[PDB]
RNA sequence: GCGAAACAGUACCGUGAGGGAAAGGUGAAAAGAACCCAGAGAUGGGAGUGAAAUAGAUUCUGAAACCAUAUGCCUACAACGUGUCAGAGCACAUUAAUGUGUGAUGGCGUGCGUUUUGAAGUAUGAGCCGGCGAGUUAUGAUAGCAAGCGUUAGUUAACCA
RNA sequence: UUCUCGCAGUCAGACAGUGGGGGAUAAGCUUCAUUGUCAAGAGGGGAAGAGCCCAGAUCAUUAAAUAAGGUCCCCAAAAUA
RNA sequence: UUGUGGUAGACGAGCGUUGUAUUGGAGUUGAAGUCAAAGCGUGAGCAUUGGUGGAUCCAAUACAAGUGAGAAUGCCGGCA
């Protein structure tokens, strides 16, 4: 037998963060935001504790995708009703809705489980420069 | 101090007991012989009958206050049942059967009265793990 | 001579049931049942005594990227800095847990660097 | 010679118990194979067949 | 303070003072054992093995791990072979470690 | 065990020949529970007899499935062959043990017999619990093992005492 | 793996690679010779697969090095040119 | 030192039950059976304590069998 491995349980601080997400790329940001909201660059990540910290993302609208992508890569919603297809291109998600777009493209990357969908709330994404969660004071950090 | 009182093999169904059963239970006697009076169920003029005795054999025989009482815990166990043939279409002789209810209500006095029972549920195992040290001398 | 026996059955049928206890619904009623689980849960038993330490080394590494990755150089580094330089045989778990009791862990990521 | 504790020598051989589990080995099946004219009862034809 | 000790095949992480189940060691309880193999016992690391350095504990008792019973069950094909299984573990203390 | 421990070839089915069941135990002895309260009454709760009334006429013991009550823990954003390996918090404290009950949360996970080339199976059997229930016997054949007796060996059957 | 003696079981096979027949160089088709595997065999890769690749489980360990396959996140692991 | 996956299937060693025999022995100062418990065994299985219960029973060696149940659209009873 052997020493138990040490493991943190309701020993959680969680600190706010800022990027601003003025020229960065979509899937290069949102693994950075996926595994800043996990906390999986903690010292001491225990897999079932939510040992991550909280993220806002600013200025949504100014992501930008690579390539021709504007116009030839849809995203899809379905409604559980026939016909229900909502399809829609790059060029109008980085118009329309941009916060989902970032929203949508971090929650993938996060298991199928139960504090997945209580991380994905850990992620606030204003489409601009404004907000109005200065009152947590955040540190701020770039290209993460 | 619980004083309880039985009634064996009432032809009521142990279901529909336990619906009135669960009206009276946890209350005090002057707001359960009427509130069990006026409810219109077959359930009730069995129950009332039994709650009254109940009462009685509580002041007369052990001695308790009366106006301290309260219902302490009801309940209405599966009584004997009653097996019988019943006829159909073409012959296929279903079975009813009869159901029965051992009515049993009991009412305390003290208002906490439910950690004694814990009291003797912890002596049950105390001594037991004492008769079991007292055998480890066994050199 | 006639043999009965109700005695035997009923005992191996108790240590069955008894053996899956806190088990949902009928599971610690019904023998029938009780003994698909309990054969159930032992194959899980063994799978998962093999799948654990399949794990834990797992979350070893993880939790030493981590470390090592706020210092300037990977986990896919440091072995190699063990191994050829510095022959360690440090294990891969007391690596991890130096960082619990740490700035006795920088000073073996600073030992490699020679 | 104390029949208190009588033994002999060696007499007392693996007595192949046919339908009494597995764990005995010679359980279900019993020997008698997979649903042959042998796994029946009466198998085994006439000797010269 | 602390110290990295490889006693059985496992690497312990090990202060002053405390108790640690390693496997069977064949000592009788009370004697203390001297733990050969080391690295790393403080800001000292030794690169194969720490030479010339030991951990001293004294064997606290020996015992039986919990019951593992392990049954094994080929699926519809008549098979429910059971064995059961109680690993033998030492526990010990270590009293101070030669430097 | 006779179908049948008792008023059993009864009750019951059939027009008829005929078919055809189930169930026993107070206590040593009725001392079968006078009397009181509630209630219409059965009955129940005290009393009383008695070693015990958790022996009370529901009558030796009294499991399980099953139905209700209750301390302790968890559960009302959650995809679940329902458990397992980790693991917090909570509440207790033992066939003294790296302990017990629950188990927010992570990883993992398509039952059992059967028959089939192959079944989680959109193939089949089992509603659940308990009991009953399926390679024996007589007389001979061959083979293995052990024993007695032995080189003009060995060995009795029926029958008789 | 040859010989003798006791005791069976089996005679509904499947797929992948290879060489051909029937078939239409159609079939997860059918019939053969051969090499494996499954049957009667779990783990890892394959997203998920009985039959492919690697392998061949005495039991426990919260130990180390590897095979196929693989290293942005899900999912453990990589960087330079 | 070489090994220890495994259905059909061959072989070996074994646990338990009921009773008989002799040998020891426990029992109204509470026997078997029955539930409960945070024990011991490589497995079949085996103890310890306490409540209930109210008279038979346990171990050692042989012997003999109506001897070991999850499945038969199984039979009987009960219960959902
Ligand atoms: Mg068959
Ligand atoms: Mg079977
Ligand atoms: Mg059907």
């Amino acid at each position: 037998k052997t020493s138990m491995l040490t493991k943190e349980q309701a020993n959680k601080r969680r600190q706010w963060y800022i990027v601003d997400a003025a020229g960065l790329v979509l899937g290069k940001l949102a693994v950075k935001a996926a595994d800043l909201i996990r906390g999986k660059n903690k010292v001491d990540f225990t897999p079932n504790q939510d040992c991550g910290d909280y993220l806002i993302i600013i200025n949504s609208d100014q992501v930008v995708l690579t390539g021709n992508k504007k116009e030839n890569e849809f995203w899809y919603h379905h409604s559980q009703y026939i016909g229900g297809i909502k399809k829609v291109s790059g060029r109008d998600m980085l118009k329309k809705q941009s916060d989902k777009l970032v929203y949508n493209a971090v929650k993938g990357m996060l298991p199928d489980n139960r504090l997945s969908r209580r991380w994905i709330t850990k992620v606030h994404v204003f489409k601009g420069d404004k907000h109005n969660m200065e009152a947590q004071k955040p540190t701020t950090l770039n290209w993460s | 101090m619980i004083a309880f009182a039985k009634q064996f093999r009432v032809r009521i169904s142990p279901q529909k007991a336990r619906l009135v059963c669960q009206l009276i239970v946890g209350k005090k006697t002057a707001d359960a012989q009427n509130i069990l009076s006026n409810t219109p169920k077959k359930a009730a003029t069995l129950i009332a009958k039994l709650l009254n005795s109940a009462i009685a054999n509580a002041t007369n025989n052990h001695g308790m206050n009366g106006d301290a009482l309260y219902v302490f815990e009801c309940v209405a166990n599966q009584g004997p049942s009653m097996k019988r043939t019943i006829p159909r279409a073409k012959g296929s002789s279903n079975m009813i059967t009869k159901r029965s209810s051992n009515l049993v209500v009991k009412l305390s006095d003290n208002p906490n009265e439910r950690q004694e029972l814990i009291k003797q549920q912890k002596a049950l195992v105390k001594k037991r793990v004492e008769g079991q040290q007292k055998a480890k001398m066994a050199r | 001579m006639r043999i009965k026996g109700g005695k035997q059955t009923r005992v191996r049928r108790k240590k069955w049931l008894k053996q899956a206890s806190g088990s949902f619904g009928t599971r610690h009623a019904s023998y029938k049942v009780a003994k698909q689980t309990v054969i159930q849960a032992a194959k899980y038993a063994y799978r998962d005594r093999r799948n654990k330490k399949r794990d834990f080394r797992s979350l070893w590494i993880l939790r030493l990227n981590a470390a090592l990755r706020e210092q300037g150089m990977t986990y896919s580094v440091f072995i190699n800095l063990l191994k050829k330089h510095n022959i360690e045989i440090n294990r891969k778990v007391l690596s991890e847990l130096a960082i619990k009791e740490p700035s006795k862990f920088n000073l073996i990521v600073q030992k490699v660097k020679s | 010679l104390n029949q208190l504790k009588s033994v002999p020598k060696a007499r007392n051989h693996k007595t192949k118990t046919l339908g009494r589990g597995h764990g005995s080995g010679l359980g279900k099946t019993s020997g008698r194979g997979q649903k042959g004219q042998k796994a029946r009862k009466s198998g085994l034809t006439r000797p010269g067949f | 303070m602390h110290a990295i000790v490889v006693c059985g095949s496992k690497q312990y992480l090990v202060h002053e003072n405390d108790t640690f189940f390693v496997e069977k060691l064949e000592a009788p309880v009370g004697k203390e054992i001297q733990l050969d193999k080391v690295l790393m016992l403080d800001e000292k690391i030794g690169a194969p093995y720490l030479e010339k350095a030991r951990v001293v504990c004294v064997v606290e008792k020996h015992g039986l791990q919990r019951k593992v019973n392990v049954i094994k069950h080929i699926s519809q094909k008549h098979h429910l072979k059971k064995y059961g299984h109680r690993q033998p573990y030492t526990k010990l203390k270590v009293v101070r470690f030669v430097h």
